[PDB]
This record gives structure tokens, C-alpha cells and sequence, in this order.
């Protein structure tokens, strides 16, 4: 039993959050090029075997309330769960259009005694978003 | 009898802990760029931590910034696994 | 090239 059963019926759900323009009263930048990422993202999971939904431009409000949602579905006929979040982001937070929201309130509803139906199942989530402001200058090799 | 409750997580951030990460205004992220690059070359024959240790060092070569501000110019960037899981995951 |  060294490997994950990925044989159920179906591989899972692939949610990709996709936030380019963020609200005025934010002033965060908008993502140029955050849009061919979603769509490598919806083209390579669909090549997975994964149901892929594609959401664009949720308030943080709207991600915890999608992300509630989702953990509250039956997933015993899925092999695993993937989520993929771009936006801007600080250290443990990720931005709604209009606000940030820890990723830890997220991840949450994934817990192992939150959604039993995901249990002993592998929970993915990738995310693309800045995590502080400090720039890595490297070091010729 | 229990497993624990933050037990079958994985998280494949862009970026180390403190860092900015980079997205390029036309090819998109260098993150999910060489993510969906390895997954497409490697998924049928890789395991996924392998897979995601590819993405590495893709970020880690292939990228640096390019900027007319010199205070952000010439950068790098290395991605970071955080990985909970318990089994190996293959897509295949 | 832009952050994140
Ligand atoms: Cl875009
Ligand atoms: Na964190
Ligand atoms: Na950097
Ligand atoms: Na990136
Ligand atoms: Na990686
Ligand atoms: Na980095």
C-alpha cells in the first residue's frame, strides 16, 4: 500500500480560481498573463482525466463559500481532490478580488474529519502567488 | 485505527517562504508554466514528487527576470513542495 | 516579467 488508489471511477475535481482585476478600493495590481495560466491549467488537468471548473475573479468571500461547498460534496467515487489558486498573495494568504483570506481557512474545510469523503485521499493545492516581498538575486553557478 | 486530520495535504507553492513569485505578462506564470510543461512530459511515467522536483528546476534554470527596474531585474525564483502526503501519487 |  505504497501508492494512492487512483482507480476509483473518477480522478476528482480540479478548481481553478483564477483572480486577474481586483477592486479599486484594493488597488492590487491586475494579473496580465494569470489567464494562459488557467487555461494550460484547464487543458493539462483535462488531459488528467479531471473535472475541471474554471472560476474567475471571486471576492474572498466567494472562495471560502466555494471552497465550503466543494468539501461538502460526495467524493467517495473520486480518487483525489486538486485545487489551483492565482492571485496575489502575502505568507499563509492568498487575495480575493476585494480582500485577503488566510489560506488556512481554505484548506480547512479539507481536513481529514471535515470531509470524510476525502479521506486517505490526496488533497492538492498549488498555488501561484507571491508569499512576502523579499526577491531571491541568485548566485552565478 | 486514526489517521490525522492534516494527513493526504500537498501543497506545491510557486515560491519559498517570504519571496515573491513571477508572472510573465504574456507566457504566464514561470510556476504553472513549467508545472504543466512537466506534467504533460512526465505524468504518464513520473511520480508526482519526482514530477514537482522537475518543476524546480525548471523554475530554477530556465527562469530570471528580466526589468527595466534594476531593483527587480536579473531575479530568480525556486518553487517549495510542502508535502503531508502519505502514499505516492501517480496520475496514471 | 511582473510579481506576484
Ligand atoms: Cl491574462
Ligand atoms: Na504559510
Ligand atoms: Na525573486
Ligand atoms: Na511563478
Ligand atoms: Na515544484
Ligand atoms: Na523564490
Amino acid at each position: 500500500d505504497n501508492s494512492y488508489k487512483m482507480d476509483y471511477p473518477e480522478m476528482g475535481l480540479c478548481i481553478i480560481i483564477n483572480n486577474k482585476n481586483f477592486h479599486k478600493s484594493t488597488g492590487m495590481t491586475s494579473r496580465s498573463g494569470t489567464d494562459v495560466d488557467a487555461a494550460n491549467l484547464r487543458e493539462t488537468f483535462r488531459n488528467l482525466k479531471y473535472e475541471v471548473r474554471n472560476k474567475n475573479d471571486l471576492t474572498r468571500e466567494e472562495i471560502v463559500e466555494l471552497m465550503r461547498d466543494v468539501s461538502k460534496e460526495d467524493h467517495s467515487k473520486r480518487s483525489s481532490f486538486v485545487c489551483v489558486l492565482l492571485s496575489h498573495g502575502e505568507e499563509g494568504i492568498i487575495f480575493g478580488t476585494n480582500g485577503p483570506v488566510d489560506l488556512k481557512k481554505i484548506t480547512n474545510f479539507f481536513r481529514g474529519d471535515r470531509c470524510r469523503s476525502l479521506d486517505g485521499k490526496p488533497k492538492l493545492f498549488i498555488i501561484q502567488a507571491c508569499r512576502g516581498t523579499e526577491l531571491d538575486c541568485g548566485i552565478e553557478t | 485505527h486514526k489517521i490525522p486530520v492534516e494527513a493526504d495535504f500537498l501543497y506545491a507553492y510557486s515560491t519559498a517562504p517570504g519571496y515573491y513569485s513571477w508572472r510573465n505578462s504574456k507566457d504566464g506564470s514561470w510556476f504553472i508554466q513549467s508545472l504543466c510543461a512537466m506534467l504533460k512530459q512526465y505524468a504518464d511515467k513520473l511520480e508526482f514528487m519526482h514530477i514537482l522536483t522537475r518543476v524546480n528546476r525548471k523554475v530554477a534554470t530556465e527562469f530570471e527576470s528580466f526589468s527595466f527596474d534594476a531593483t527587480f531585474h536579473a531575479k530568480k525564483q525556486i518553487p517549495c513542495i510542502v508535502s503531508m502526503l502519505t502514499k505516492e501519487l501517480y496520475f496514471y | 516579467d511582473e510579481v506576484d
